[PDB]
């Protein structure tokens, strides 16, 4: 019982490590790209704005 | 058998590694082309040094080490330096972009891009070992690779190597040489993350080492070269038990048994002596009594803290050189008459002694005198927690205003990781308080 | 190995761009024919951050010259080092600035932005590892400010994880060749707060005041002002261009200097305009500031300080400690160890010993207050809005820029009043 417990706890420690690592890389890639998603979408309301100002300038005559 | 693989991570880790491996070759008679005239075991062997050096049929003795940085600058010096034939190119691993003093970049963004190759190369070292004992991980607390990538590597090493032992030599920030204002942030996160993955971490306080260089060596303004050479002498003493053998030798793992009363209480305090310049050592031969005394002067600690205001849970003395039991016993005894080194009540008060009879040596052009004998004392004391308190306070001042946190969130981290790391350290600090209270 | 892409844009941008290149190519031993010519290999250790290896081992500025107006190109080539700039990087389209931020950003600027974005790509693709970008430009004009900030937005879109670093020159009513520059300036800064990581704040008022009040020049040349900006810009890039124990790059500097993303406006400083105590004291004096702000009227968040020349590094550490200890109430207690200092033992020429100061001070709000005091000074009465609504713009975009820039001054104030308890 003792040696199969030393084995079981070494394995559960590897297990949880393996998982805590995988779960954090997934939360990180998500969070990082959401911030790049958020950053680019910000820049594109600037692109869409840079035209409503240019198109507005044609609406004169 | 009993091979140990060193892993030097980031600028500090790598430059400490230059210092350590240069000293190791000099101590073992290994030339910069890896040749060791002494070793008649061509292409292999089981001598004591083989714990740290593999062998090739060409007679070249090759560090069981790996340098990894996310940036090529500093390993490139290894690549073109004097000792550049020691290593197979594949032991020297660099990326292109560094972690910019950011833990997140070192652990996630940049580091995840190179973690698998680093493991793939550590594995190549493991598979030349017949009885791999564990790893020695040299890194700084403060850099984005030293903090972020090491704790990544450590997690990956637990998974891939089970409970195979991992010892750290961690470089603790000093504001005299601190290169980033976010070093406390990185320091807290890396300590939280490797805590359950490290069996034993020897913290090296740059300010302690810096102070010792100014004071004991009249070095007006010490450089990393100054620090690393002294650092390496301490590391040589801690690993001497592994690299040489003799009757009075005591394997470092035997000290580890005494040094770690509970898994989180695995931060020993090191004290070294003599640190002394050739000018001052000339005509002053230093007894084992004088260097032993010097162990208990706090000026010679590797971490700045006051053992006098904490309790001991262990005191070890690691002697190298011309040193005999009788003289040690005598020196210790007067230390006990002339000093109240108080222990926690759950703890025997013996001092555990080892003697490596191979005398220390110096790297030429150093300012450290070549002495006949040396000692490194390794003690576990609650006073080392002062080093957590100093860092924890600096983290706190910034984190309360969230200063610089946005650089970390920007790379995918959440505030919760900061709070959870800071609380672990809160708890570590009370661990250190609890073990010092008397039993009931 | 770690490359920066440089971009001059508009009048002021291209002229201070030129002096920058003249100053630094001299320091790296690069003659106007792009041939190495120096005395030490330290000159070339990190030459790649600013130069390309060329045919026959020539070195070519990774620079991009931009303007909506002729004159500025023949002057860069006719000027010294004008041939070292590769000729394709002159991107350039003629219908004029008109000192109109509207034309620079939206209308007349947007035509050849795709043509500047084109050439930037060609330069990033050769980057072994592109740190990021460096923009010299005005905030008072129309090309440098309006198209300049349009590039940033477009460049950030293509290189969102690159560091965007600008040297913006702020308009002063002395030196002022126009009168609408307060509009232009706060329209640019409304852009800068959002899309640059580090902005060195170069104030013509501060520069003019140095040559006049300090250097004694009743009539100061633009060449006098730019002699300031040249030695400054060489200072704050000494960490990027030479080997130093911080392997300094745009990102590591931004991390150490920017505690909150919108507070990325630095108050630069230079000494002399000699002993390390004197050099240190001067470098922190209000009179040696390149932004027209008094640092004893706010508080340093962070400070970078680079010393150049043969000195004792022990003295510099003693002196840098001295200034912080003796001036403790002027550095926020809640960013510990917030004053970093480097030493380069290779001086700029003409000086045996110089000091450059980069400060994130909340006293920089004085500079935005002056501009907000005169941006409004056409906007109660609604003056010259036709110059802008004519190119299509809306009124709120003028008021948003206003609030955004006032949101930033108060944000600087909020952290000036914050305490550790
Ligand atoms: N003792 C000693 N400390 C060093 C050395 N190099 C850097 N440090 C310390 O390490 C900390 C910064 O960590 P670095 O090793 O430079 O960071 P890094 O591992 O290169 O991480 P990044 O460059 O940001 O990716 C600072 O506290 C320095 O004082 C060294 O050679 N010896
Ligand atoms: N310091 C400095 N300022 C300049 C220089 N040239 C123009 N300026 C300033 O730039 C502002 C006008 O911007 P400018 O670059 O000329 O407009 P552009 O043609 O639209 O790029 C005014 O505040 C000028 O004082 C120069 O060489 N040095
Ligand atoms: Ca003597
Ligand atoms: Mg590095
Ligand atoms: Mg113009």
């Amino acid at each position: 019982e003792v040696i199969q417990k030393a084995i079981e706890e070494n394995n559960n420690f590897i297990k949880m490590a393996k998982e805590k690592l995988a779960q954090k890389m997934e939360s990180n890639k998500e969070n990082r790209e959401a911030h790049l998603a958020a950053m680019l979408e910000r820049l594109q309301e600037k692109d869409k704005h840079a035209e409503e100002v240019r198109k507005n300038k044609e609406l004169k005559e | 058998m009993r091979e140990c693989i060193s892993i030097h991570v980031g600028q500090a880790g790598v430059q400490i590694g230059n210092a350590c491996w240069e000293l190791y070759c000099l101590e073992h008679g290994i030339q910069p082309d890896g040749q060791m005239p002494s070793d008649k075991t061509i292409g292999g062997g089981d001598d004591s040094f083989n714990t740290f050096f593999s062998e090739t049929g060409a007679g070249k003795h090759v560090p069981r080490a790996v340098f990894v940085d996310l940036e090529p600058t500093v390993i490139d010096e290894v690549r073109t330096g004097t000792y550049r034939q020691l290593f197979h190119p594949e032991q020297l691993i660099t990326g292109k972009e560094d972690a910019a003093n950011n833990y997140a970049r070192g652990h996630y963004t940049i580091g995840k891009e190179i973690i698998d190759l680093v493991l793939d190369r550590i594995r190549k070292l493991a598979d030349q070992c017949t009885g791999l004992q564990g790893f020695l991980v040299f890194h700084s607390f403060g850099g984005g690779t030293g903090s972020g990538f090491t704790s990544l590597l450590m997690e990956r090493l637990s998974v891939d190597y089970g409970k195979k032992s991992k010892l750290e030599f961690s470089i603790y920030p000093a504001p005299q040489v601190s290169t980033a204002v976010v070093e406390p942030y990185n320091s807290i996160l890396t300590t939280h993350t490797t805590l359950e993955h490290s069996d034993c971490a020897f913290m090296v306080d740059n300010e302690a080492i810096y102070d010792i260089c100014r004071r004991n060596l009249d070095i007006e303004r010490p450089t990393y070269t100054n620090l690393n050479r002294l650092i390496s002498q301490i590391v040589s003493s801690i690993t001497a038990s592994l690299r040489f053998d003799g009757a009075l030798n005591v394997d470092l793992t035997e000290f580890q048994t005494n040094l770690v009363p509970y898994p989180r209480i695995h931060f020993p305090l090191a004290t070294y002596a003599p640190v002394i310049s050739a000018e001052k050592a000339y005509h002053e031969q230093l007894s084992v009594a004088e260097i032993t005394n010097a162990c208990f002067e706090p000026a010679n600690q590797m971490v700045k803290c006051d053992p006098r205001h904490g309790k001991y849970m262990a005191c070890c003395l690691l002697y190298r050189g011309d040193v005999v039991p009788k003289d040690v016993n005598a020196a210790i005894a007067t230390i006990k008459t002339k000093r109240s080194i108080q222990f926690v009540d759950w703890c025997p008060t013996g001092f555990k002694v080892g003697i490596n009879y191979q005398p220390p040596t110096v790297v030429p052009g150093g300012d450290l005198a070549k002495v006949q004998r040396a000692v490194c004392m390794l003690s576990n004391t609650t006073a080392i927690a002062e080093a957590w308190a100093r860092l924890d306070h600096k983290f706190d001042l910034m984190y309360a205003k969230r200063a610089f946190v946005h650089w970390y969130v920007g790379e995918g981290m959440e505030e919760g990781e900061f709070s959870e790391a800071r609380e672990d350290m809160a708890a570590l600090e009370k661990d250190y308080e609890e073990v010092g209270v008397d039993s009931v | 190995m770690r490359e920066i892409v440089h971009i001059q844009a508009g009048q002021c941008g291209n002229q201070i761009g030129a002096k920058f290149w003249e100053v630094i190519s001299d320091e790296h031993g690069i003659d106007p024919t792009g041939s190495y010519h120096g005395d030490s290999d330290l000159q070339l250790e990190r030459i790649n951050v600013y130069y390309n290896e060329a045919t026959g081992n020539k070195y070519v500025p990774r620079a991009i010259l931009v303007d909506l107006e002729p004159g500025t190109m023949d002057s860069v080539r006719s000027g010294p080092f004008g041939q070292i700039f590769r000729p394709d990087n002159f991107v350039f389209g003629q219908s004029g600035a008109g000192n109109n931020w509207a034309k620079g950003h939206y209308t007349e600027g947007a035509e050849l932005v795709d043509s500047v974005l084109d050439v930037v790509r060609k330069e990033s693709e050769s980057c072994d590892c592109l740190q990021g970008f460096q923009l010299t430009h005005s905030l008072g004009g129309g090309t440098g400010s309006g198209m300049g900030t349009l590039l940033i937005s477009k460049i950030r879109e293509e290189y969102p994880d690159r560091i965007m670093n600008t040297f913006s020159v702020m308009p002063s009513p002395k030196v002022s060749d126009t009168v609408v520059e307060p509009y232009n300036a706060t329209l640019s800064v409304h852009q800068l707060v959002e899309n640059t990581d580090e902005t060195y704040c170069i104030d013509n008022e501060a520069l003019y005041d140095i040559c006049f009040r300090t250097l004694k020049l009743t009539t100061p040349t633009y060449g006098d002002l730019n002699h300031l900006v040249s030695a400054t810009m060489s200072g704050v890039t000494t960490c990027l261009r030479f080997p130093g124990q911080l392997n300094a790059d745009l990102r590591k500097l931004a991390v150490n200097m920017v505690p909150f993303p919108r507070l990325h406006f630095f108050m630069p400083g230079f000494a002399p305009l000699l002993t390390v105590p004197e050099l240190t004291q001067q470098m922190f004096d209000s009179k040696n500031m390149m932004a027209a702000c008094d640092p004893r009227h706010g508080r340093y968040l962070t400070v970078a300080a680079i010393f150049r020349g043969r000195m004792s590094m022990k003295e510099v550490d003693e002196q840098m400690l001295n200034v912080q200890n003796k001036n403790s109430s002027y550095f926020v207690e809640w960013i510990p160890n917030n004053v970093k200092t480097a030493v380069c033992d290779i001086p700029p020429r003409g000086l045996k010993m110089s000091a450059t100061f980069i400060g994130n001070s909340t006293a920089i709000q004085e500079l935005f207050k002056r501009i907000s005091e005169q941006f409004t000074a056409m906007f109660r009465r609604k003056a010259f809005l036709h110059w802008y609504t004519g190119e299509g713009m809306d009124e709120m975009e003028f008021t948003e820029a206003e609030s955004n820039m006032n949101d930033l001054v108060s944000e600087y104030q909020q952290y000036q009043d914050a305490t550790a308890d």
